[PDB]
């Protein structure tokens, strides 16, 4: 099929590409936690929301039982949904700024 | 850019319910609280074009997202909710239901007095803001009284609503400061619309059949 | 129970219906002859008539006795018996006042148009909120034309005309590629496609349309041609066609209302509608819960299909553990990848120190160990390793391209020079920790902090959802605690396992003997253990 | 030893792209309309696959379009 | 048959014999899911016809014998019962017997060129010969005689056929 249904909206993974720094400091990106990893595979089941601001590398997310993946460049703000089961495939140096948010902002 | 961009003025005038709900209060609820909701829904629909081309009943279900609501679910739900409410009330008053609705209430809730008692109990038992609904369940084919959260409407469970009340405080604070049971009693005695509920049940009968088939003798 | 009650139950659940069952003469005689007896004289009138009707000349004479044509008898054979319903009447509620509004989802995904024209088109959605008084409509009737304002709608049409001329060939090619055989609901192609048919984007839920019935399916429903490339579908199930067939016939002009529009790739019937003019809402009791879909060959993940169609999730076993009452996670995925390269670097440094001849003559900054390293062949598994016991083994081809031996060489040359002089001083030196171990500990710490933040957010999320009445777990996944069932249960009480009968506590196999043997050989003596403590307790006592 | 796990193919390798054409369209499925059972709704629900082997076709056997959208009504009563 | 497909088109007919109807059975006889004995239309063999050609035979082999003349077409049905003798079960020479029977009937019967029923009644002889020639190990060892082939034709077919 000529897919007009990408996995960014099929699975509710809202991605903002090329975010401006004023909105970043409005949310509180620099005042967040840290996470660093090289080439690994992290099976993770989400229990709450997560605003990931990737900093250094690249992360390819593969949902459970799927053969198509979604790629996030180093300048994206990704919001992983609740009850999400995926397998994050890392390839190179990776850094991020995350903040798990409950129901509401 | 904007769809559903209209306050959808109520059937009656703003001073039609003056002996029970002052013309100022209505003006505020409709003029300010509701209008605002629409404006924000239009601003959110301008950004996302995929959710722009969807009907209201489908937009609510697609923004509910099965427990994890999208950031525009609350607003659209409110707009729909409010619309239902204005129309769920009629000028004059509501004494008793009519041919079909009264029979269905007697079949489901036993009697109309028991129905009113359960409705008042569910209205007073709610905590915080929210709405109370008189819905028709599809798979069960019966009328039920469900209480919901701040903005959630029974459309998320595929249930046809017939009557609704706004238990959010904005509705009652001006004329009935803290006597919410009074507000309920007034809404049930001189502000409930049974003709509108009967018309909505007639419309719903095209989606849920309330009757028995004609079985041939063979 | 009673016969009437039983028939009622059947009609309600199973779907019984007394169909016509057109029979042959030879069979009619069989059905009306076996009721009396065997080799007995036929006394019933209908039995004698069926016996006489076994001759062709008798039938061709009886058809002429009543004065009927040759086709009249064949038409009367396929006649509906039983009580026929009264002809339905159309009672229109009131004036129908309508207005042509462009669809809200007009521009498809992937078609870019000018912004100002789309704005002027979407401006008409605001005007739909105004109310009109139906009774006074007659009063304001104006018969003079050429004064109606439909610029917006016209603009839509202009855009539409362009889009159809742009994408007609692509849509036809896709229809020929993905759909093999034509069926009511698919794209009209070949000889059935006439220029001027309204395509799928034209329609939108809420529009009343006039059409004719072109197909009637017993299990699916009616199919109405609304003058478009895709037909319309009205859901009518199997059992209702006993009474609905008297009111809906092929070729009847009907008025329908579109209530949903879907994607023709996934859904079989993209447009589902209801009847307006032949109102039959009192005869439909069986209804579709979910719209029909296509289970194609491209979709391999059932979860993507469920999320694209909109159905409930695949149910799983209900876990008895709680998400909040469980320990955290303190194991980082990079721990193994860093540990293996750290051990490799240590072993290479030790081997170079043992044999300085191989290390001499080459710069310690760049050491080309192996030039045939391949990333694809990095994982090698060989189960032939049976040095101590029959068990599988794996081999890891570590690359020296990323090994940071620069600082490791200095660290080792600084640590050995101090451990040797400590040994000469009459003391034993035990190195507390290294830099790679500190890095692994920092990775473990940041992963633990991530898990802690996740659970700290979960503790607030559970509260609020509970307070506001929101589902804590995804509805439709853990609904069945043990409805899925009949699995052999290890537990004896389910009876899927044995329980003592006449004191039969004996257990087959489950030899503890094999285990006993490895224990007995090393330590046969049945002595009383004196010291018993965990390894962590041993480390605690040693460090204390 | 386990090789049946085709799904473990790295998407970056050419083998993943070649497997799309190597694995042809799956026809092992019965290729029919799933017909549920209303009578078997109380017990374990079974399915009947109606296909071309069970259905036949009798050959010989011998304006239109959207009108509008209803506007909101002032006298809702 | 394989040679005719290789000359005209192989993948086209390989795809045609795997049409796989999904909704209904149009021909009303495709519901039984039997073998595909496709009778090539006279327009498909057009690039192979010429002025001097008198007859053509597709010869699926002891099952179907599609004959094409400049005035009529047709097909004859066979048996293929080689499983009656599993221990011999040798079909090394089977087309030779069919060609020999066709040549014999052509040299004896001159009406096979301008008649369709005579052609079928004479090709059944070659079919019977090819059927008998598959019950013996060796081609020259198991070639049948005229009496045996006529007996098989009279025992397999109904009297209205021959
Ligand atoms: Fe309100």
């Amino acid at each position: 099929m000529r897919t007009e249904k990408p996995l960014e909206e099929l699975y509710n993974v809202r991605v903002e590409r090329n975010v401006t720094k004023d909105r970043l400091m409005e949310l509180g990106v620099p005042r967040w936690s840290m996470w660093k990893t090289g080439k690994c595979k992290l099976p993770w089941d989400w229990h709450v929301d997560q605003l990931v601001y990737i900093e250094e590398g690249e992360v390819r997310v593969v949902p459970e039982g799927s053969q198509r993946f979604m790629q996030f460049v180093a300048g994206d703000l990704v919001r992983y949904p609740k009850w999400f089961e995926a397998d994050l495939y890392f390839n190179d140096f990776y850094q991020e700024r995350y903040s798990f948010r409950a129901y509401g902002d | 850019v904007f769809a559903y961009y209209g306050l959808k003025t109520p059937p009656y005038k703003l001073d039609a319910l003056e002996p029970y709900m002052s013309q100022k209060m209505l003006e505020v609820h409709w003029g300010e609280h509701h209008r605002s909701y629409v404006e924000a829904l239009n601003k959110q629909l301008e950004k996302n074009d995929i959710l722009y081309g969807c009907t209201m009943e489908e937009l609510i279900k697609v923004t509910y997202n099965n427990g994890n609501p999208l950031p525009e679910f609350s607003d659209a739900a409110q707009v729909w909710n409010h619309d239902f409410f204005w129309e769920s009330m009629q000028p004059g008053g509501g004494d008793m239901p009519k041919l079909g609705l009264l029979q269905q209430i007697e079949k489901d809730f036993g009697s109309f007095t028991n129905f009113r008692e359960k409705f008042t109990e569910a209205a007073l038992a709610l905590f915080g803001s929210g709405w109370i609904w008189l819905v028709l369940k599809r798979e069960e084919k019966r009328l039920a009284i469900v209480k919901t959260s701040n903005a959630v409407n029974p459309l998320v469970w595929n249930d046809i609503p017939l009557i609704g009340l706004d238990l959010w405080e904005h509705a009652y604070y001006l004329d009935y400061k803290n006597d919410k049971a009074k507000y309920v009693n007034v809404f049930m005695n001189h502000l409930v619309s049974w003709d509108a509920a009967l018309g909505r049940m007639a419309r719903a009968q095209a989606f849920v059949n309330l009757g028995e088939p004609k079985i041939p003798v063979a | 129970e009673s016969e009437e009650e039983a028939r009622r139950k059947n009609w309600v659940d199973r779907g019984w219906a007394p169909w016509e069952e057109i029979l042959s003469p030879e069979a009619n005689f069989a059905r009306k002859s076996l009721n009396e007896g065997e080799e007995v004289a036929l006394q019933s009138p209908e039995a004698i008539e069926a016996f006489k009707m076994l001759s062709p000349n008798y039938r061709k004479k009886k058809i002429s006795d009543m004065g009927i044509t040759e086709d009249e008898y064949y038409a009367k054979q396929f006649e509906i018996k039983g009580e026929i319903p009264e002809p339905l009447s159309t009672m229109w509620a009131g004036p129908l006042v309508v207005r042509h509004v462009p669809p809200r989802d007009w521009p498809p995904r992937g078609w870019e148009v000018d912004k100002k024209e789309l704005e002027f088109i979407r401006e008409t959605h605001k005007l739909q909120s105004v109310r009109v008084d139906y009774d006074k409509v007659e009063e304001m009737v104006k018969m003079e034309t050429d004064d109606m304002g439909l610029d917006r709608y016209k603009m839509f049409l202009k855009q539409y005309n362009e889009w159809v001329a742009a994408n007609k060939d692509r849509l036809e090619k896709e229809s020929y590629k993905y759909d093999q055989d034509y069926y009511p609901g698919r794209r009209k192609r070949g000889k059935d496609y006439q220029d001027g048919m309204y395509e799928l984007p034209f329609y939108y839920p809420g529009q009343i349309c006039a059409g004719k019935v072109t197909a009637i399916h017993l299990y699916q429903g009616a199919f109405v041609d609304i003058g478009g490339v895709h037909d319309g579908w009205v859901p009518i199930k199997r059992n209702d066609w006993y009474w609905i067939r008297h009111h809906i016939k092929v070729g009847m002009h009907v008025i329908v209302e579109i209530l949903a529009k879907r994607d023709p790739y996934r859904f079989r019937f993209p447009i589902e509608m209801r009847f307006i003019d032949p109102n039959i809402d009192h005869l439909i009791f069986n209804r579709f819960d979910f719209a029909p879909i296509f289970h194609r060959d491209e979709d391999t993940n059932l979860d993507e299909l469920r999320r694209d169609c909109g159905r409930q999730p695949l149910p799983r076993k209900d876990p008895g553990v709680k998400v909040e009452e469980e320990p955290l996670l303190s194991n980082h995925p990079y721990v193994d990848k860093l540990w293996q390269i750290h051990n490799a670097e240590q072993m290479i440094l030790d081997d170079m120190e043992a044999n300085p001849v191989k290390y001499k003559g080459k710069n310690l900054t760049e050491l080309t160990d192996d030039e045939d390293f391949d990333e694809e062949n990095r994982i090698e598994y060989s189960k032939a390793y049976y040095k101590k016991a029959l068990l599988p083994k794996m081999i890891t081809k570590v690359s020296v391209k990323e090994l940071d031996l620069e600082a490791a060489f200095a660290e080792r040359q600084h640590h050995n020079k101090l451990r040797m002089e400590a040994q000469e001083r009459g003391e034993v030196y035990k190195i507390p920790k290294l830099r790679r171990n500190i890095e692994m500990d920092e990775y473990d710490f940041i992963h633990w902090r991530r898990s802690l933040e996740e659970r700290e957010a979960m503790l607030r999320d559970i509260s609020c959802r509970r307070a506001l009445g929101l589902p804590l777990e995804e509805p439709g996944r853990y609904v069945d605690p043990s409805a899925f069932g009949k699995d052999q249960y290890d537990p004896d009480s389910p009876l899927y396992r044995y329980d003592y009968w006449g004191e039969p506590k004996n257990s087959e196999k489950s030899k503890q003997e094999r285990m006993t043997d490895v224990h007995n050989k090393s330590i046969v003596g049945k002595g009383t253990v004196w010291y018993e403590m965990a390894y962590e307790d041993a480390v605690k006592e040693r460090m204390q | 030893d386990n090789g049946s796990d085709c799904t473990n193919i790295n998407p970056f390798s050419s083998i993943y792209s070649y497997s799309k054409a190597k694995i042809q369209q799956s026809i092992n499925q019965p290729q029919g309309t799933i017909h549920t059972l209303l009578n078997r709704n109380k017990e374990c629900q079974s399915l009947i696959i109606l296909s071309a082997a069970n259905c036949s076709r009798m050959g010989p056997f011998k304006s239109l379009g959207p009108l509008g959208t209803s506007l909101p009504i002032e006298n809702f009563y | 048959r394989q040679e005719l497909e290789f000359l005209l088109d192989e993948e086209h007919y390989e795809r045609k014999r795997n049409y796989r109807p999904q909704y209904f059975a149009e021909n009303f006889e495709q519901t039984k899911q039997r073998r595909d004995y496709y009778h090539y239309t006279p327009a498909e063999i057009a690039p192979l016809w010429h002025d001097g050609l008198k007859l053509l035979f597709v010869t699926d082999g002891t099952l179907r014998l599609h004959y094409y003349s400049p005035s009529f077409d047709g097909v004859v049905v066979g048996t293929e019962d080689v499983l009656i003798t599993p221990f011999t079960c040798d079909r090394t020479g089977s087309g030779d017997a069919v060609v020999a029977g066709i040549m014999r009937k052509l040299t004896t019967q001159p009406e096979m060129y301008h008649d369709q029923d005579v052609l079928e009644r004479q090709l059944r002889f070659a079919i019977a010969a090819g059927i008998i020639s598959q019950w013996t190990i060796g081609a020259v060892r198991g070639f049948p005689t005229e009496s045996a082939t006529q007996n098989l034709k009279e025992q397999v077919y109904v009297p209205s056929m021959w």
